[PDB]
């Protein structure tokens, strides 16, 4: 058994990270108090849930989590929430007062006098760690701390913890739920300072999550609450290999291997299925074929983009729920003979399939319905690189006229580091561009 | 009020569709470069379509279905015919054709040999053509030495078919033509034909026995206009459309023109579309797309139609813009954006 | 827990800043005692923003009054909500100003600067985390001008790093107490200009104007315009007083509405203004743009919108919110500059302000304000130029240099507002 | 279609389908900190400096 490490970062990671752990709680049969009836080893065992829980010696099951935002008020709900009992204070961390939205103000001038204290927290849990795999850090890409501090955190843990593996779940910016300008300049300077130091990332775009809210659970506006509840329903799903007996990606390091052949493209997109209102009174349980067979629809991708106009490097299925081997080449091959999947000359045209017979947990009182069998596809697709074209974008119209470069040289950062990070973004555009062009 | 905005100054199609919009006083233009648009008329080559259907809000629509390129490409067609099923290597109104690589840079170089070398064993006709996406640079020749030492001499790739020695030719005069055809896609993928076609005409009779003088064996617009001395004389700017087209054949081969030859060209613009449908379809998408296709065919002797090429970008015969762009307005633009047929639709499975 | 602490000086910051804490007061549940009899939590989640918390759970306002005579502020101690305010934050004088920046600036007013700043650091040393400051003052009279200037040019001195904010008012030849009103706006904007982050620019010509036409009035008072500005303070303020994840604090707020340092001057709106009617969505927008709902006097359609922040308030579909936003912006674009994206952003606010079913706020950092400095510029000139008036100042310390300075630091405004128009 | 590295368990299985072949150390972290710290306390100073004249 292998620890992992989870850490919040900002008011997205910690809110999403909120309601993964809400989660991972209702499906492994951890109550609000930490207790664990089914958990026959008091105190400690080496099993699978194992290296999300650490166990007390009261029996209670312990998030291996790290939040940690610069402001209170977003981590205060945690501390006087449902699950408050879950963690203690070391796990929370709080400053006085936020970045403001300004990547050079999470980065260098709040972020110089908090980052050993974050290392010293997260020295704390890998103690605890017989033997640590790596860590899982939830974020957001135009919050001045989730992505100003971050980029920093990364840095450090790479020094601390330089054969330790580093998964990201961040949030792309999207205008429909964000309340900042600035935005793209926090995500092009966040991703060009982590690039080097993040292993495999998960971007979510708050669009996507947006419109699947609307079209699928009939939400007129969503709340922050309906987001995080779908959005972990997706990470629970990328997450479960590690907390559940199995073979398929037991590991952290078996995510690169597995979804990352070349380092710079480390952005797998994500697509999960089905989701389905809990309004409706009942709804027709869809087979194998029929939910495998969505996973090639660009309305549920967590970022809205076309995969047939680009070029696959790798490909994993996870299915929970009642689903069979057989029934899953069925799917593949019938959609084998309709779709456009045009793999790299130099990788494999393959799968790699997991399936976990639990079906997929939903909150009581969520959004959400219960169905019978749902699948998660992990996809390492040159598509996602348009993504980065538009963010690349916007970042050109408003730096070419140096509009609020002002505030980032005020914090102290230099303004060449924009050329610099945006130079490097022109690179991540045209790798992805190598791999899948002819 | 609608927006909309232009990207192609080039563009003569689009440029009396921008013009349209804005005689009904409810679509209004923006600068190239403000996304709050709902009509793009877009460039031609490298158009961003990533950057496409993401302003909440607001829906858009793009006139260049993404993916055509594979249809519109010399070598593209090639290539997709001989591997999509839907057309096999089989396919009976395609010429025989091969993508040949310049030897300076897969290919089927020794593959066109043998069909080659098999041709001249066996005393057929085998005059072949070769010809290139990046020309206006064709070159006819019986010998395969002649063309495979004319597309090394260039830099790009290059394409050889059969160069069909039996042509159709019209009277008086002993001369070759082909047609266009201009096919319109909306977003739900409907294949509207625009009834009026035209037939680029040569002005000089054909001569089977010199392909060195290209003057009436090639049909494009440009040569006939140039390098021609009989351009204007039968009809007028080389231009014959299918009123006078279906009389003539009428009178001397007794038939018409939609029996004889209209009812291939149907056939073949549904099944090059329904191929590639799942790979350029915008159903489920967060743009929706349109294009206008220019299909290039050639009729033989025994009234078998072919297919040349086809146009992403085409331009229309002076005498068809008024009535096809209106055509363009109310099928394709208006059919999304409602305001306050001369096409012939052609059902098909999706 | 962020603090913010107001200051209001001078007769038009006093009684503008008096109405202030009227009107909010109410919203929040607090009597002129200083009580709170409210019903929803809400008014007080974010109370300690402006109020602060003393025995028997009283509310007292983290404001601090100064003036240079006593004639305004002894009102505002026998006002409605008078015996709220802090006694001891009440700093004034007796000489007056006469209407005189070089006064509240150089001569009286630095003689009680002093003491003004000592209590504003003792309304900082018990916050648990400052923001910033709130000004509200004029900008053709004496003290708020002249001195209120000089304070910001200190307080930022002692709190380098912390956001000024102010609600500065434009005098207007049609509204003018003296003819040197041009003279003492000149001097203040280029004191904002350089030491503030956030001006709200109120012109008194739209108030007016305002006030005549569209509220039917026939001759208006200071007191009518008064509750305009009381509204439109009451508003952009909503972001900061109640729960609220959009320009939640004063950086934030400026980190998006500020690409320039120097174009930090904002131009205020609201709405709505056969009274009984139910005002839509669509109505509250239409308007909420319309340049007659503008304190600026300025045409927005003669400049461009750099960045725009609208707040709605009370029981809505904020669904039908986001439409209708969605709509001025795709009908209007020729008037937002393209290289800002998204540059609208859209807040609700549960808790309407009083008496109305629902209202909307606009807060716009709009090219079109040059037309304003045009005007003081224009005013200012057409006495420079024959130094008329100059002997009320350089009597006071002031030589003929230090004004053809400001005359040239807000042209240089202007230029600099004209350069992105295009 | 080929079907490798099929493995179970009492929570689930899986397997893999083939269908065709084929930093800065710690030090320089703290100087770029005290670096932009020292272009901050720089501002600062010339900012004082110009109110003080
Ligand atoms: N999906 C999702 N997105 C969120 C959530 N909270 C914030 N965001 C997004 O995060 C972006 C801004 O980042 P924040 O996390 O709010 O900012 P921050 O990390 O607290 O950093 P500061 O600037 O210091 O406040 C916005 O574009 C939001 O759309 C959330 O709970 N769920
Ligand atoms: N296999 C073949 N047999 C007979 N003629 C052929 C031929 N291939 C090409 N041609 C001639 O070449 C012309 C088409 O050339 P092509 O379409 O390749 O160039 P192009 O694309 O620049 C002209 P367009 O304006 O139609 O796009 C036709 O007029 C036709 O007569
Ligand atoms: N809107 C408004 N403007 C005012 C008010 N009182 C004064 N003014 C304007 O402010 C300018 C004079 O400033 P003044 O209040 O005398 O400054 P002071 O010397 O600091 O008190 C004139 O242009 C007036 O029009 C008021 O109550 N409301
Ligand atoms: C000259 N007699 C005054 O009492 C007087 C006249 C004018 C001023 S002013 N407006 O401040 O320049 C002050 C005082
Ligand atoms: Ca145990
Ligand atoms: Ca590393
Ligand atoms: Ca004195
Ligand atoms: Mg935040
Ligand atoms: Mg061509
Ligand atoms: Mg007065």
């Amino acid at each position: 058994m292998r620890e992992c490490i989870s850490i919040h970062v900002g008011q997205a990671g910690v809110q999403i990270g909120n309601a993964c752990w809400e989660l991972y709680c209702l499906e492994h049969g951890i109550q609000p108090d930490g207790q664990m009836p089914s958990d026959k080893t008091i105190g400690g065992g080496d099993d699978s849930f194992n290296t999300f829980f650490s166990e007390t010696g009261a029996g209670k099951h312990v998030p291996r989590a790290v939040f940690v935002d610069l402001e209170p008020t977003v981590i205060d709900e945690v501390r006087t929430g449902t699950y408050r009992q879950l963690f203690h204070p070391e796990q929370l961390i709080t400053g006085k007062e936020d970045a403001a939205n300004n990547y050079a103000r999470g980065h260098y001038t709040i972020g110089k006098e908090i980052i050993d204290l974050v290392l010293d927290r997260i020295r704390k849990l890998a103690d605890q760690c017989t033997g640590l795999q790596g860590f899982l850090v939830f974020h957001s890409f135009g919050g001045g701390t989730g992505s100003g501090f971050t980029s920093l955190l990364m840095e450090r843990l790479s020094v601390d913890y330089g054969k330790k593996s580093k998964l990201e779940f961040s949030i792309y910016p999207a205008p429909q739920v964000s309340t900042a300008v600035v935005e793209p300049y926090n995500s092009i300077l966040t991703t060009h300072t982590t690039l080097e130091h993040s292993d495999c990332a998960f971007m979510v775009d708050n669009e996507a999550i947006y419109d699947i809210c609307r079209r699928n659970l009939d939400i007129e506006r969503p709340t922050y609450t309906n987001l995080n509840r779908l959005i972990s329903q997706i990470v629970s799903s990328i997450t479960a290999s590690l907390r559940f007996d199995g073979a398929l990606n037991v590991d952290l390091t078996e995510f690169q291997t597995n979804l990352v052949p070349y380092p710079r493209i480390h952005f797998p997109l994500a697509t999960y299925a089905p989701v389905i209102s809990a309004e409706k009174a009942y709804h027709e349980q869809l087979s194998v074929a029929e939910i495998t067979n969505a996973c090639f629809e660009p309305a549920n991708q967590m970022v809205k983009c076309d995969p047939r106009h680009g070029k696959y490097m790798a490909c994993c299925l996870l299915y929970r729920g009642d689903v069979v081997p057989k029934d899953v080449n069925a799917a593949i091959a019938t959609i084998k003979t309709k779709r456009s999947i045009q793999f790299v000359d130099w990788c494999p045209t393959g799968f790699k399939v997991g399936i976990n017979y639990q079906p997929p947990t939903v909150v009581p009182g969520g959004d959400l319905a219960k169905v019978q069998r749902a699948v998660c596809m992990l996809s390492n697709t040159t598509a996602i690189a348009e993504a980065w074209a538009r963010l690349d974008h916007k970042f050109d119209l408003m730096y070419a006229k140096r509009a609020f470069v002002h505030w980032y040289v005020g914090e102290g950062m230099e303004e060449g580091e924009f050329s610099e990070a945006r130079e490097d973004m022109a690179a991540l555009e045209k790798d992805y561009e190598e791999v899948g062009v002819d | 009020m609608y927006t909309f905005v232009v990207r192609d100054e080039n563009s003569s199609v689009y440029a009396e569709v921008s013009r349209l919009l804005l005689a009904t006083g409810q679509w209004k233009r923006l600068r190239k470069d403000n996304p709050r648009f709902n009509l793009m008329l877009g460039e031609r080559n490298r158009l961003p379509f990533g950057r496409l259907g993401h302003e909440p809000g607001l829906v858009q629509l793009v006139n260049y279905y993404r993916g055509a390129d594979k249809l519109c490409r010399k070598a593209s067609l090639v290539k997709l015919i001989k591997t999509s099923p839907e057309l096999s290597e089989s396919c009976t109104w395609f010429p025989e054709s091969y993508v040949i690589y310049p030897t300076n840079l897969t290919d089927e170089r020794e593959v066109f040999l043998a069909a080659y070398n098999r041709r001249r064993e066996g005393r057929e006709g085998n005059v072949w053509i070769a010809k290139s996406s990046a020309g206006a640079g064709i070159l006819i020749s019986s010998e395969a030495s002649e063309l495979l030492d004319f597309i090394d001499e260039q830099g790009q790739v290059h394409v050889i078919q059969k160069y069909l020695e039996k042509p159709l030719l019209l009277e008086p005069g002993h001369r070759k033509f082909d047609i266009r055809s201009w096919v319109l896609v909306d977003h739900l993928y409907n294949i509207y034909l625009y009834r009026e076609g035209v037939l680029r005409t040569s002005s000089e009779p054909y001569n089977s026995a010199n392909f060195q003088d290209k003057t009436c064996h090639l049909t494009n617009h440009c040569i006939q206009k140039e390098y021609s001395k009989n351009y204007g004389r039968y009809e007028e700017g080389n231009e014959m459309f299918f009123e006078e087209f279906n009389q003539y054949l009428m009178d001397a081969l007794n038939t018409t023109l939609e029996n004889s030859i209209l009812l291939q060209i149907k056939h073949i613009i549904r099944s090059c579309l329904m191929c590639i449908e799942p790979a350029i379809s915008t159903k489920h998408l967060h743009y929706q797309s349109f294009q206008l296709f220019g299909f290039d065919f050639m009729v033989d002797e025994e009234l078998k139609v072919w297919l040349i090429e086809v146009n992403g970008a085409p331009a229309c015969a002076q005498k068809l813009y008024a009535e096809l762009c209106q055509g363009i307005v109310d099928v394709a633009i208006s059919s999304v954006f409602p305001l306050a047929s001369i096409f012939i639709k052609l059902h098909h499975h999706h | 827990m962020r603090e913010i602490v107001h200051i209001q000086a001078g007769q038009c910051g006093n009684q503008i800043g008096a109405k202030f804490w009227e009107v909010i007061s109410d919203e929040h549940g607090i009597d002129p005692t200083g009580s709170y009899h409210g019903d929803s939590d809400l008014q007080l989640e974010r109370i300690n923003v402006y109020y602060n918390e003393a025995t028997g759970n009283k509310y007292v306002p983290r404001a601090i009054l100064v003036d240079l005579e006593p004639g305004t502020m002894d009102s505002v101690r026998s006002g409605p909500f008078g015996q709220i305010f802090r006694p001891d934050n009440f700093v004034f004088g007796q000489s007056g100003a006469g209407n005189n920046w070089a006064k509240g600036h150089y001569t009286e007013g630095a003689e009680l600067v002093d003491s003004v700043l000592d209590v504003v650091r003792k309304e900082s040393e018990s916050c648990d985390c400052l923001q910033g400051f709130q000004l509200t003052h004029s900008l053709g009279g004496g003290t708020g001008s002249g001195m209120g200037t000089l304070l910001i040019s200190k307080i930022r001195e002692e709190y380098p790093d912390r956001i000024m904010n102010t609600f500065s008012v434009m005098p207007s030849p049609k509204v003018s107490d003296t003819v040197v009103e041009p003279y003492n706006a000149t001097l203040s904007v280029h004191q904002l200009v350089e030491n503030t982050d956030e001006t709200y620019c109120i012109d008194n010509e739209a108030l007016y104007d305002i006030c005549f036409r569209t509220l039917k009035l026939t001759t208006p008072t200071y007191g009518d315009l008064n509750h305009l500005v009381s509204a439109t303070m009451s508003g952009v303020t909503t972001c900061l007083r109640f729960p609220g994840q959009l320009n939640a604090d004063l950086r934030k707020l400026a980190v998006n509405m500020v690409p320039f340092p120097r174009l930090h001057f904002f131009m205020p709106g609201f709405a709505p203004l056969q009274q009984y009617r139910a005002l839509t969505v669509p109505e509250l927008t239409q308007q909420m743009f319309d340049s007659k709902n503008m304190m600026a006097a300025c045409d927005p359609r003669h400049g461009r919108y750099l960045t725009v922040a609208a707040i709605f308030r009370g029981r809505m579909s904020m669904k039908e919110v986001d439409e209708q936003m969605l709509n001025v912006q795709n009908k209007n674009s020729s008037y937002f500059v393209e290289w800002i994206p998204n540059n609208v952003k859209t807040a609700v606010c549960d808790i309407p302000p009083r008496g109305l079913k629902m209202s909307a706020t606009f807060i716009g950092n709009s090219t079109a304000i040059q037309e304003l400095f045009k005007r003081i510029s224009e005013q200012f000139t057409a006495m420079f130029r024959r130094k008329a008036f100059l002997h009320w100042y350089t009597g006071e310390g002031m030589d003929e240099m230090e004004f053809t300075e400001a005359e040239s630091n807000m042209n240089d405004l202007v230029s600099e507002y004209q350069q992105y128009q295009d | 279609m080929e079907v490798i590295e099929l493995n179970k368990c009492t929570s689930g299985q899986s397997f893999e389908v083939i269908l065709k072949p084929p930093d800065p150390s710690l030090e320089e972290i703290q100087k770029k900190l005290e670096a932009a710290e020292e272009r901050r306390k720089y501002q600062e100073a010339e900012l004082l400096k110009h109110l003080a004249e």
